[PDB]
């Protein structure tokens, strides 16, 4: 569609109330989508696949990490998604664990030795 | 092929089923696109309609063609009319079966042949057994109370539906002899 | 062309009508087995000698075999040698390379002989012994149930995901039950007098119920009751009416041996004749 | 069209793949909403912005509980 | 847009010759598991065979028309005595039409025999006949709302023969008066 | 191909595998669309199906012959396993 009309349906899926009942969080959505729109690091789904493996070992499961590998292969086999990195990074950002160090962790390319 | 079969089996012949007096109903058997799987089932189903046509034509010929009164009782007489009267009442579930088949085919016209054959399999035995009982009466020109023994010797059979079915006819022939019997004594 | 096109589309018309088999396959070894096998055969250099392999679709064969098992006959597949359905070797599908195919249809053919013999026996009744009709009645009822099961599978074919290996495993407890009927009927046709030919048959079932005394035993029991049922009627008539009646005497005492009524037989004769002595008063 | 609908079956197949990925990760998202997100990245979008949007929207349903 | 179109019924038919992701094209049902278009073409093809075997001068009635229920309604009108467009006082449809048409043709010739009011016992007799003619007229359009066509010929078989016997009694020279009253006694 | 293979495993020998009364289902036939080492893999798989065949014949012959209701109970559990 267009992004401005697409966010309001999100406001009806996540919130149970109508978009004529609340606008303030819709206004925060507009505020963050307007100001910045483009990524600051490079993309590849290979790196976030190796990071989804790191998250799945982290939740103390090990079977679903071999599940995610056949599933991520099916994602390549079909090939209908235009940017496969964004939605996988997106599911990665909203992770939840039912149940040291974080300055080592595998990051993206910094784009500080990169000019487009 | 679907409705055509019912129309022929009820006794309304077309040209798919060329009615003959020697092959009975018989399918045209010359289609350059026919299938041998359906062919045996067609020939098997034709026999019931052939027996049915012979039965009803005989009953029509020899019931109600006079005002009741020859000297032979192979074609005439009250006992002979009572025989055909019982035989018509036995034939009612065949009519009922065909009437159910039309409703199912109107509901779904893609039903298979084995389903139909499966439903008619109970009449498939019943018609040839009862055919010889009337065939002996017509051929030997059986007269009078000798009729009542003829059905009775064939209602010693070892098939329950045939046994009950011939018993119906013998009770029907019993009514009229009882009706004179009530007066003469 | 305006009727043949409509015919060709919705009805198969490719192995009883001269139009060799047409299938829009994709390709590629998982289901292209026959063409791969032909290339292998060419590489082995016979030189060629083509066989009859028509490359027909698969589920039609299952519909045909299920019809054969239900009792009807005279279909295009399965050549007949003396009244014996045997495998046709002029057909392939793609897979089973015509050799595993030749074995599985042979197994179905071995079952098809046992249904053919019974259907021939039934046809020779509607086209007395006093137990043949009572025995073929129970046989006919067995076919009535069995055919319904099979036609239900065909009803699932009109509405697919069913392969050979599903229906053969489904029909395993029935084709086992069929082989017992090859043994009971063999004692019915192994023969002078028609009452001894009866007892030699009925005694087989009277033994075979004690053989298993599951699910087979109910079938044997329901077949035993319907063949002893004329004898129950005749012995009760001998008891209560004081006389025995059957034209030409379908009984073992005159005025091989069943052990059914045997342990009470002496009390039957002694009851029959004595009841006649009440009728003589 | 026939091939244009088998692609739609293909879209649903990857959507069930992402369904398993959503449960093993314990996200609140369902299938319709993830199809909206798929259209959003068809037009191009930061996942870091979508996560901030949804990380505001879900915990603004916990403020009227 | 996607989720609106996603909700459709998928492939449950599986190919064994197209194992990898079968889209499906429906394994081709039988000639007896097809109909109401293949029925009409099947009839047309057999009649085309018959015209080829004749030379085109064979000419069978009812190539196609009319219906089921409207044909039933015209048949019910003939049972009153209101003649159709085929009678006056597929091709197998004409035969089934004739077998029920002759019953209404009989009913007309009975009412036509009673249309007049010598012979005083004859005047009582004719008025007594019309008291059953009304009963025959009352049975139709009380039992059927509108039934299937085979029920029509089947249900009126037990009724039309009783009507037919009185045509053998009637003339349609012939007694009247006491000469009738003795003959009837 | 594997429609063929998953019924060869059910018991039918075929002309890819050759049945024998020493050890059944023996493949030595070469195919350039198969790997040459694949046969080794196949060989291991063959050892399963052979036994599945050898059992079923055993059930056929029984119920000096062996007879008894115990022979109707060993073979019975052999079905369910």
């Amino acid at each position: 569609k267009s992004p401005n009309v697409l966010l309001q349906n999100l406001c009806c899926r996540i919130l149970g109330r109508s978009e004529a009942d609340v606008a303030q969080q819709f206004q925060y959505a507009v505020r963050v989508i307007g100001s910045n729109f483009a990524p600051t690091v490079e993309r590849d789904e290979f790196l976030v696949a190796e990071k989804i493996k790191k998250e799945l070992i982290r939740q103390r499961r090990e079977a679903d990490a071999a599940l995610f590998s056949e599933l991520h292969r099916k994602l390549h086999s079909q090939g209908v998604l235009k940017n496969k990195w964004s939605i996988l990074y997106l599911l990665l950002s909203l992770s939840e664990d039912p149940r040291s160090y974080a300055t080592l962790f595998a990051q993206a390319l910094p784009r500080d030795a990169h000019s487009t | 092929m679907i409705h055509e079969l019912l129309l022929a089996l009820s006794g309304y012949p077309g040209s798919i089923f060329t009615w003959n007096k020697r092959s009975g109903l018989q399918v045209s058997q010359d289609f350059p696109f026919l299938h041998p799987s359906e062919t045996s089932v067609l020939n098997r189903l034709c026999r019931l309609g052939t027996d049915y046509i012979r039965f009803t034509e005989f009953i029509e010929q020899y019931t109600g063609h006079v005002q009741q009164q020859q000297g032979q009782g192979g074609l005439h007489g009250i006992y002979l009319r009572a025989f055909c009267t019982g035989l018509d009442s036995v034939l009612q579930p065949y009519r009922q079966a065909l009437l159910d088949l039309e409703q199912e085919f109107l509901g779904d016209p893609h039903l298979s042949i084995s389903h139909v054959n499966y439903f008619l399999d109970q009449f498939q035995l019943l018609f040839p057994s009862v055919m010889v009982v009337v065939e002996q009466i017509k051929s030997q020109k059986i007269h009078g109370c000798q009729i009542l023994e003829t059905v009775y010797k064939h209602s010693c059979g070892g098939l329950p539906p045939v046994r009950s079915a011939l018993e119906k006819i013998l009770a029907v022939c019993h009514g009229v002899m009882y009706k004179q019997l009530s007066a003469w004594m | 062309p305006d009727d043949r096109s409509w015919l060709e589309h919705h009805v198969v018309h490719q192995y009883w009508t001269a139009r060799p088999s047409q299938f829009p396959h994709s390709l590629h070894l998982h289901s292209n087995l026959a063409a791969v096998w032909d290339q292998h055969l060419y590489s082995s250099d016979p030189l060629y000698v083509p066989d009859d392999r028509v490359l027909v679709t698969e589920t039609q064969v299952i519909r045909e075999t299920l019809w054969l098992l239900s009792g009807v006959k005279k279909l295009f597949i399965f050549q007949l040698i003396d009244g014996k359905v045997t495998v046709r070797n002029n057909i392939i599908v793609t897979h089973l390379t015509h050799s595993c195919l030749r074995s599985v249809l042979e197994q179905i053919a071995a079952y098809g002989q046992v249904v053919f013999r019974l259907q021939e026996f039934i046809d020779e009744v509607m086209g007395p012994f006093r137990t043949y009709q009572a025995f073929m009645w129970a046989l006919y009822k067995y076919f009535i149930s069995f055919k319904e099961e099979l036609a239900e599978i065909e009803k699932c074919i009109i509405n697919t995901t069913i392969t050979l290996a599903i229906v053969v495993d489904k029909l395993a407890p029935r084709l086992s039950q069929l082989k017992v009927l090859h043994k009971v009927f063999s004692t019915g046709v192994a023969e002078t007098r028609n009452v001894v030919r009866a007892s030699h048959l009925l005694n087989t079932l009277y033994k075979a119920i004690l053989e298993y005394d599951e699910q087979t035993v109910s079938l044997l029991f329901s077949l035993w009751v319907e063949t002893v049922r004329p004898y129950l009627q005749t012995v009760d008539e001998w008891i209560v009416h004081g006389h025995l009646w059957d034209g030409a005497r379908e009984f073992i005492i005159q005025r091989t041996m069943v052990s059914f009524l045997k342990p009470v037989l002496k009390q039957i004769i002694m009851a029959g004749k004595s009841m006649q002595l009440l009728k003589n008063l | 069209a026939a091939a244009a609908a088998a692609n739609l079956n293909a879209v649903r197949e990857t959507m069930d793949v992402l369904l398993e990925i959503s449960r093993i990760l314990n996200t609140g998202l369902d299938m319709e909403t993830l199809s909206i997100c798929v259209r959003l990245c068809e037009q191009g979008i930061n996942p870091e912005a979508l996560s901030s949007v949804i990380k505001e929207l879900r915990k603004a349903t916990e403020a009227l509980k | 847009l996607w989720e609106a179109a996603l909700t459709y019924e998928a492939s449950k038919r599986r190919c064994w010759e197209r194992v990898g992701c079968p889209p499906g094209h429906r394994e081709e049902p039988y000639l007896t598991e097809a109909g109401r278009d293949a029925f009409d073409k099947f009839c047309r093809l057999h009649q085309g065979e018959l015209q080829l075997l004749a030379g085109g001068v064979l000419q069978a009635p009812q190539p196609v028309l009319v219906k089921e229920c409207e044909l039933v309604k015209d048949v019910l009108n003939v049972l009153i005595g209101v003649v159709s467009a085929t009678f006056s006082l597929p091709e197998s449809i004409s035969s089934l039409l004739s077998e029920v048409a002759e019953y209404g043709t009989c009913y007309t010739r009975l009412s036509h025999f009673s249309l007049q009011p010598k012979g005083l016992v004859f005047q009582a007799f004719t008025s007594g006949l019309r008291r059953y003619l009304q009963y025959y007229r009352a049975c139709v359009l009380s039992t059927p709302p509108t039934l299937s066509l085979l029920t029509i010929g089947f249900l009126f078989k037990k009724l039309g023969r009783q009507l037919r016997y009185l045509a053998e009694l009637c003339g349609v020279a012939f007694p009247t008066g006491v000469k009738l009253l003795s003959y009837l006694y």
